[PDB]
């Protein structure tokens, strides 16, 4: 069912070869798994661990562990809004909402077309311009209710 | 910098091989904590370890290690560069050198800015974070992150 | 050191933690994550003492007692108030998400989460928010999964991953959420998963084979019994309730298998209550089958032997000693024949003679884990003695002890340790037809034919020794890997040999014999192992006989016209057809067993025998160790009908009949006397156990606890009146309440551990004299030989290699754990878990032949024409054809053998 590509291959090993130990090179070689096809399927723990030679009960437990390493199906883009202190002080509350408003769903949760994945994350390190979020790599910081349906609606 | 020489092989003509990398972590806030980042950098699970051993002898892949915080190695060029009379020689404080101190929350300026220990809080407040916003009166703070 | 707790001074070994120290004291100090056989990791936070500065300090601090080094002049205390509120803290903190499940888990009355629950003194739920819950997995026929009852206390996982190297189980998310299984569905692959049902605290991993006819620890009836199912001799105790046998739970023994079980042990017991067995004497008389009571087939049995002119007798290594020589003092002597095959009986006395005249000291399963480079020559080790594979992973785990030790890390901070050592082992080498279990953590593993794995062993002896014999006509490259051993084993201090007789293979043995041999010429404190096939190999063999074609030779002849044929079914040694059409030629045949073998067929006259659960004997272990299995039940005290006696009492009482006319229900240390006095080599075996006489204060030693219940009851749907106690004349055991099983009870036979306050296998604890150690008054059971003064020769007869020769095809054994042993694969729960007959080729092989993986190709042996499924191997090589011996019609004497005929079905 799920077999490596080619340049995920490379992309593993050129990891392996920066550690004294392959085990090592787990975290990035789900992040490439993840990078290449959005989330880390079922056979793809079978896969990184047969190219690593660690267990696959460890490469599970190490995906499982990571809050970024997806095993479950995400949508095309991650929201990742800050739910931490200095954004709660912030209102971060209204930017939730507001997302919740315009989604239809619930944290956690991704949209009926499979556009938007709609996650908490910890502090995003930019806390003296909160509210801050994370589309997919881009961090949109000093965040109002109101720039909610305009900032979502050029992530297609 | 590898381009330029000073990383790779021969750093300088001196004789010294020096390789460095960077590893992104995939988001758990345990991975901060030094035994438990030396665990997520063997790709395991980022549990901590007991100490002792300390990781300067048995840290990461059991081999001397020793883990800094950005800010510290950030702070020592400028020791090697104008030397430690300097260092010791701008705080008359207990604690030398200077630290990145800021205030955030609901205050009219909020950042980050780089302060002689011995700074009180007060002064950063007012003087440089700009006192609180319009309309808020200061009830509390906490001086050094979420977990103070 | 001196410790001071609670103002009382102890004196300790520093080099221990003071959970482990306390403990030895007889001290309670409650505790999840750490085991004695694990190490220290300071996970579950409840193990908290308060440590003092000096003996004038009264504030103190709270510290883990099993991270902290009971080192000289340390004051801790248990008492105090604030480690008390602790440690009731962190037992209510598990108790916020644990199931309301007592009543229907398989660990209650047997679950430590119970007893450090009631130790704190935690009673008073105060906590009224949501528990948190998980889905189980699906774990196989063995172990059931219930996932809400854990406490994440990693014992599991530091069990089966750091010990036993498993790879399928392992932990899952983060932080509440934390899972403990395998990462989907499917049966766990490890030998030893059993030990998990122990290992786990809680009531996550449970025995699914005793969950199907569960009882509780209380109503369980136990003896101290021997684990039958290889030679390793593993102590165990069977429970048993209504009168089949529940559980195999581990026996401790600091000197054997002091904590674990392999599977086969654990789980294989189920053949004791298949409803088959024979319960009573059965006479064939035409077609008739007329039931007998003991007497009269004693009578019947005697007259016929009376006039019959030669009787012989044909023992087994399933039976005890005595059962094998009650046969032989039966028959004679002269007329004695061991169950087994000409060549394994050849094998089975150079083993023999290797270990108790080879001059190199064997052993205990317990010593192997210290040795520092391992050679296994021919055993499948894993498959055939799964124990010692785990004594030799601890072994190689031995490398990363010493580098700790070399920075001055104690020995019980465990990920210290593995730390440091990261994946340096000690040298392991390992020999087979095929791949093993054990080349995970083998350095180097070789795949041959059992003449080049014998060749491989006596270059690697005249390598180390100039003065052994050479090997003509080694490869470049097979001389640099032997190179490669030979400087890991010279380099050594503790090296050791494993062989045995499974491979099939005399050369072999003799060259792991030279090897040893070679490194003891040097100066090394070499070891040499030898893995017997059956329970009571070793002792079969010391007694000795002849093989059994001679018995069937006798039988065909004429000359013996009447045969007794204890405990063996004579299919695994020899041939069906020739078995079968000898036993009809004989006009009394008389089977004495507990299994429904096929040739009870042809039998004339069937003596219901009792298995190890019904019965009292002695067996020898494949390092030389008289162990004695007691007795765990009486099998006629819930079916009145049911003649069950024991094999040694129904041949004692033959005998007796046969000689005066009168029956003789003897007991059993009257037979081991009589081994004694007639048997010198056999003579240890009186020191096994005490013997009947033995009290502990004047009483008896109870098969079952205190609290067991139901005894106006259990029998009241055949009777309301209460039988009489079964009465045991044999053993110092009784089949009650009424006796001991104190933890300081002078004894070295403990049917069960249970302590005041520890009613989990963490009460093992107290039967011992330091925790891991040995049992308190010494681990029972004696070496039945010492190490001689000095050691045998070279074996002089290197074999040729082996040539793949056009229409033959060279059998190679593939043991398999669940399968190969005959009772054990007779039990119903190992159907599931037993791979389907397959027959393994080489690639080449089988493109040569125009076969692919799945088909069926059928050949003949010894004229009975069989059809398997083809499974390609590749390691195997070619011109071999793997078998999977023990299984149904591929008897374990066609090791070695050819194959003809090998086509396409
Ligand atoms: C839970 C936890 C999280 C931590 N996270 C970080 C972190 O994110 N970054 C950091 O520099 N230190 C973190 N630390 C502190 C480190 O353990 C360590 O003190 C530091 O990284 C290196 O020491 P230094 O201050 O001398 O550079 C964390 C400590 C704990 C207990
Ligand atoms: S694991 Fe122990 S405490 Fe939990 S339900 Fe079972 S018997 Fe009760
Ligand atoms: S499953 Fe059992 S052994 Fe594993 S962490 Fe949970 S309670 Fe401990
Ligand atoms: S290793 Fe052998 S003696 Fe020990 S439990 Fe397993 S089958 Fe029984
Ligand atoms: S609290 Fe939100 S960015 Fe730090
Ligand atoms: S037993 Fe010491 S912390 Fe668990
Ligand atoms: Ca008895």
């Amino acid at each position: 069912a799920f077999e490596l590509s080619a340049a995920e291959r490379e992309a593993i090993e050129h990891e392996m070869h920066h550690y004294e130990d392959p085990r090592a090179a787990s975290i990035e070689a789900l992040k490439i798994v993840q990078k290449q096809r959005g989330w880390v399927p079922d056979g793809a723990i079978h896969a990184i661990a047969d190219v690593l030679g660690i267990p696959a009960s460890d490469v599970e437990g190490v995906a499982t562990f990571y809050s970024q390493i997806f095993r479950q199906p995400v949508g095309r883009h991650v929201i990742r809004y800050c739910d931490s202190v200095v954004c709660h002080i912030n209102g971060y509350q209204g930017i939730q909402a507001a997302l919740e408003k315009k989604l239809n769903i619930k944290p956690g949760q991704t949209t009926f077309d499979g556009r938007f994945t709609l996650l908490p994350t910890c502090c995003l390190g930019n806390c003296d311009k909160g509210p801050n979020m994370m589309i997919d790599e881009d961090t949109h910081a000093h965040l109002t209710p109101e720039a909610i349906p305009e900032l979502l609606e050029r992530y297609k | 910098a590898t381009e330029a020489g000073l990383l790779g092989k021969n750093i300088m003509g001196t004789g010294f091989d020096f390789e460095l990398f960077v590893h992104t972590g995939a988001g758990r806030y345990i991975c901060g904590e030094e035994t438990a980042l030396i665990n997520s950098l063997e790709g395991r699970r980022a549990n901590p370890r007991s100490k002792p051993p300390f990781p300067a002898t048995s840290g990461a892949w059991g081999k001397p290690t020793c883990v800094n915080n950005v800010e510290t190695l950030c702070n020592v060029p400028a020791i090697l560069a104008n030397g430690v009379e300097w260092y010791q020689n701008i705080s008359k404080s207990k604690d030398a050198g200077t630290k990145l101190m800021g205030f955030s929350g609901r205050v009219k300026n909020p950042g980050l800015w780089e302060l002689p220990f011995g700074t009180t809080a007060r002064e950063i407040l007012e003087d440089y974070a700009g006192g609180m916003r319009d309309g808020l009166k200061f009830k509390a703070w906490q001086p050094g992150g979420a977990g103070t | 050191a001196t410790i001071h707790v609670d103002g009382k001074e102890y004196e300790v070994n520093g080099a221990d933690n003071l959970l482990e120290a306390c403990l030895s004291l007889g001290l309670d100090i409650p505790y999840f994550c750490w085991h004695p056989a694990l190490g220290s990791v300071g996970a579950c936070r409840q193990c908290a003492v308060k440590q003092y500065q000096n003996a004038e300090d009264t504030r103190g601090r709270l510290v883990m007692s099993c991270m902290t080094p009971a080192s000289d002049g340390t004051f801790i205390s248990i008492d105090d108030e604030e480690a008390k509120q602790f440690r009731e803290s962190v037992v209510e903190w598990l108790m916020t998400n644990h199931p309301h499940d007592c009543p229907v888990c398989e660990e209650g009355g047997n679950c430590h989460l119970q007893d450090m629950t009631v130790m704190t003194g935690h009673s008073f739920r105060r906590y009224r928010f949501t528990k948190r819950t998980h889905r189980n997995q699906d774990l196989g026929p063995f172990i059931s999964h219930e996932m809400n009852r854990c406490i994440a206390c990693y014992r599991c996982v530091r069990y089966y991953k750091d010990y036993a190297d498993g790879t399928d189980l392992g932990v899952y998310g983060a932080h509440d959420n934390v899972y403990f299984g395998r990462p989907e569905d499917g049966t766990l692959e490890s030998e030893f998963s059993g030990n998990l049902v122990e290992i786990c605290p809680t009531g996550v991993f449970t025995d699914k084979t005793h969950s199907e006819r569960y009882n509780r620890k209380w109503d369980m009836q136990f003896a101290p019994s021997i684990c039958q199912q290889c030679s390793i001799g593993c102590n165990i105790s069977p429970g048993e309730r209504y009168g089949e046998l529940r559980r195999i739970e581990n026996r401790y023994n600091g000197t054997v298998n002091h904590y674990f079980l392999c599977d086969r042990g654990r789980f294989g017991y189920g053949y004791v209550n298949l409803k088959d067995r024979p319960r009573q004497p059965v006479q064939r008389r035409g077609d008739d089958f007329i039931t007998l009571n003991a007497e009269q087939a004693m009578q019947g049995a005697a007259d016929i032997l009376r006039q019959s002119k030669k009787v012989i007798g044909i023992g087994s290594p399933r039976a005890s000693v005595e059962s094998n020589f009650a046969l032989r003092e039966l028959v004679g002597e002269e007329n004695f024949y061991t169950g087994i095959a000409h060549g394994e009986q050849e094998r089975l006395q150079l083993a023999l003679k290797v270990l108790r005249e080879g001059g190199i000291y064997t052993p205990a399963l317990r010593e192997i884990e210290s040795y520092d480079a391992v050679l296994v020559l021919g055993e499948d080790v894993t498959q055939t003695g799964a124990r010692v594979a785990l004594a030799v992973r601890q072994a190689v785990k031995g490398k990363a002890r010493e580098m700790a030790a070399a920075q001055k890390v104690a020995d019980w901070q465990i990920a210290a340790i593995l730390n440091i050592g990261q994946r340096a082992k000690h040298p392991l080498f390992v020999t087979n037809v095929d791949d093993t279990r054990l080349d995970d953590i083998a350095a180097w593993t070789y795949r041959a034919p059992v003449e080049d794995q014998a060749r491989l062993g006596f270059a690697i002896a005249h390598a180390l020794d100039n003065s052994a014999p050479a090997v003509d006509g080694i490869e470049p490259e097979l001389q640099s890997k032997i190179d490669v051993i030979v400087q890991a084993l010279a380099g050594a201090k503790k090296p050791l040999i494993i062989s045995g007789t499974n491979a099939g293979s005399l050369e072999v043995i003799q060259a792991a014999a030279n090897v040893a041999k070679a490194l003891k010429g040097r100066g090394a404190d070499v070891g040499i192992t030898m893995i017997a096939r059956s329970v009571n190999s070793m002792g079969l063999g010391i007694m000795g006989g002849g093989s059994l074609e001679e018995a069937l030779t006798e039988l065909e002849t004429g000359r013996a016209d009447a045969v007794v044929v204890l405990e063996n079914d004579l299919h695994r040694h020899a041939s069906a057809i020739r078995v079968n059409a000898a036993l009809a030629k004989a006009p009394l045949v008389m089977v004495v067993d507990h299994q429904r073998t096929a040739i009870m067929e042809n039998a004339h006259l069937v003596l219901s025998a009792a298995s190890f659960a019904e019965s009292d004997g002695t067996v020898i272990n494949n390092e030389g160790r008289a162990q004695r299995f007691f007795q765990v039940y009486d099998p006629a005290y819930y079916d009145s009908k049911t003649v069950m006696l024991e094999s040694w009492r129904w041949l004692h009482s033959l005998h007796s009949t046969l000689l005066s006319r009168e029956v003789d229900w003897t007991q059993l240390d009257h037979v081991i006397d009589a081994v004694v006095a007639k048997i010198p080599e056999l003579a240890g075996i009186k020191d096994a156990a005490p013997d009947a006489t033995f009290r502990i204060r004047g009483q008896k030693l109870a098969r079952e606890p205190h609290r067991y219940s139901g005894r106006t009851a259990m029998r009241a749907n055949i009777s309301v009146h209460e039988p009489r106690q079964p009465q045991d004349i044999d053993t110092m055991f009784t089949f009650s309440m009424e006796g001991n099983n104190q933890p300081t009870a002078h004894r070295s036979q403990v049917p069960f551990a249970w302590a005041p306050g520890w009613n989990s296998p963490q009460a093992w604890n107290k039967f011992q004299d330091e925790v891991g150690g040995k049992l308190r008054f010494g681990d029972p059971g004696v070496r039945l030989f010492e190490t001689s003064e000095n050691g045998l020769d070279y074996f002089t007869s290197v074999p040729a290699r082996f040539q793949p020769q056009d229409g033959k095809w060279r059998i190679a054994p593939y043991y398999h754990l669940f399968g190969s042993d005959e009772l054990s694969q007779r039990a119903p729960v190992f159907q599931s878990r037993m791979p389907q007959p397959y027959i393994k080729l080489n690639p080449a092989d089988a493109a040569k032949l125009g076969v692919n993986a799945g088909t069926r190709v059928s050949f003949s042996y010894d004229g009975n024409t069989v059809t398997l499924p083809v499974e390609i191997a590749e390691g195997l090589t070619a011109g071999q054809v793997g078998l999977p011996m023990g299984m149904s019609g591929i008897a374990p004497v066609l090791a070695g053998a050819h194959l003809e005929d090998l086509k396409e079905a």
